């Protein structure tokens, strides 16, 4: 299946990096402060689904989101 | 006070899943992954994945793969 | 019924009480840098899914690659 | 190390024991069941309000909710 893993591969490099080259994600990040973040995220996370939808890109957006957020706390 | 951020991650997470997951689908469709084989293909992807470097967002689109490649294999893990 | 959460700590706390210092001196113990911690993790998995694979060892492999993938940016560099 | 190593075997064990752990916890399991995919996220997002209600943090309750979590979404996933 060697075919489809390197493509597989390839896919998750190109989403990695959108990711850490997103301005828009990468200034959101900056605007939160480390004064509360736990509960930046719980709130964050409940308007993101309030319409309701779910999907794989927007669990991967949220992940990384919060996740620099725990970054930028350790540093 | 904190929405703008909530809509723009979903506006963002949308646009990711629109060109990526009927990608995504196909490829483990065509991997076939078994309840069995599944950490080797995981495996061999993650290697080809951090041949090029490590930033965070090919550690998040990792583990975030893992669990999808996971919840796939549990429901078509038939052979 | 909301006492789930409340029970969820409770079962959560008893986790983090008997393996988080165990698993944070493994960890230091460890060493890894962003060089070869995906190798540990791949070796990890592997003798964690040779007697087995449920959903409970899934979800603590891809919880432990988070926590070391935080490790090694924090303590990386052969801390 | 560098491929192998002593610890890479006490860390995967480690993992042995916390991962058959959940799967082994029949309250967990039967919490599980308790919920209804009725609205299925307003139950994880209540939950996880309660869980963190008291103030505190750590990696235990991390794995706890991510295991709920996934074990939800699979329910969900295969019934109904
Ligand atoms: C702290 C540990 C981090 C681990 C990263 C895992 C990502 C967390 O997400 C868990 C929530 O699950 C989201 C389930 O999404 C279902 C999407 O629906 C599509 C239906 O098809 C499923 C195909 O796999």
């Amino acid at each position: 299946g060697d075919a489809s893993t390197k493509k597989l591969s390839e896919s998750l490099k190109r989403i990695g990096d959108e990711l850490d080259s997103n301005m828009e994600l990468q200034r959101m990040i900056a605007a939160v402060d480390t004064d509360s973040p736990r509960e930046v995220f719980f709130r964050v996370a409940a308007d993101m689904f309030s319409d309701g939808n779910f999907n794989w890109g927007r669990v991967v957006a949220l992940f990384y989101f919060a996740s620099k957020l725990v970054l930028k706390a350790l540093s | 006070t904190m929405g703008q951020v909530g809509r723009q991650l979903a506006i963002i997470g949308d646009d990711i899943n629109r060109r990526y997951d009927s990608e995504f689908q196909t490829m483990l469709q065509h991997l076939q992954p078994t309840a069995e084989n599944a950490y080797e293909y995981f495996t061999k992807i993650a290697t080809s994945l951090f041949e090029s470097g490590i930033n965070w967002g090919r550690v998040v689109a990792l583990l975030g793969f893992g669990y999808r490649l996971a919840l796939h294999v549990y429901q078509h893990g038939g052979s």
